[PDB]
């Protein structure tokens, strides 16, 4: 779930919290626009593998909770995870891997979306 | 569908346009934290709404197209909606008609989230 998502990013960018992401260009936080960089862009694939797990059956990616583990900024999906558990886990360690490998612009942080996300 | 939220909105707030609400306060755009103001709070109550009706079985908050009617600051949600639907459609309908009577200040507007609601 979202939780175990905020955490798998700091497994990866411990110098960071979640929240430097939660509103970041024009899809880190929702959806919506153009990518603005390589980070936005992380956000945008995330979203995309999530409604693609949307399409399994009776799973909902912020709530059904995985089996993973961090151990120095690598994140494992364990096996005992279900169709829909796996398939969100991986989305999450994905991004969060996708994260910690992108700049972090900080002009990318708290825009207008009314103006940059049409 | 998040489209036909959008036209919810522009139906009780013609003044204003739907990206005001994109990115207003802790809420709009959906996240955590203490709300900010009324009309944070309407978007408090909206975004808890759509976790409820998550809980109903292939029930895409989002994504659900519902029948509904918006008339000049009248909203009706349509009986001939279902369950999820017809939750949905007052999630909207009730966010929508809350905007309508919260003042909108325009210094909640694109907020730092990262520092305000965490
Ligand atoms: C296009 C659209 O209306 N998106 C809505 C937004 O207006 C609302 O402020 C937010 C929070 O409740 O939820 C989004 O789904
Ligand atoms: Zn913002
Ligand atoms: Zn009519």
């Amino acid at each position: 779930n979202i939780k175990q998502f905020n955490n798998m990013i700091q497994c990866t960018v411990p110098a960071r919290s979640w929240w430097d992401f939660a509103d970041y260009g024009c899809y880190c936080g929702s959806g919506s626009g153009s990518p603005v960089d390589d980070l936005d862009r992380c956000c945008q694939v995330h979203d995309n593998c999530y409604n693609a797990g949307g399409g399994v059956t009776g799973c909902a990616p912020k709530s059904k909770t995985y089996t993973y583990e961090c151990s120095q900024g690598t994140l494992t999906c364990s096996g005992e995870n279900s169709a829909c558990a796996a398939t969100v886990c991986d989305c999450d360690r994905l991004a969060a891997i996708c994260f910690a490998g992108a700049p972090y612009n900080d002009n990318n942080y708290n825009i207008d979306l009314k103006s940059r996300c049409q | 569908n998040t489209y036909q939220f959008r036209n919810m909105i522009q139906c009780t707030v013609p003044s204003r346009s739907w990206w005001d609400f994109a990115d207003y306060g802790c809420y709009c755009g959906c996240g955590s934290g203490t709300p900010v103001d009324d009309l944070d709070r309407c978007c408090q109550v909206h975004c808890n709404c759509y976790r409820q009706a998550g809980e109903i079985s292939g029930c895409r908050p989002k994504f659900k197209t519902y029948t509904y009617e918006c008339s000049g600051g009248t909203l009706t949600c349509k009986g001939d909606n279902n369950a999820c639907a017809a939750s949905s459609c007052d999630c909207d309908r009730l966010a929508a008609i809350c905007f309508a009577g919260a003042p909108y200040n325009d210094n909640n507007y694109n907020i730092d989230l990262k520092a305000r609601c965490n």
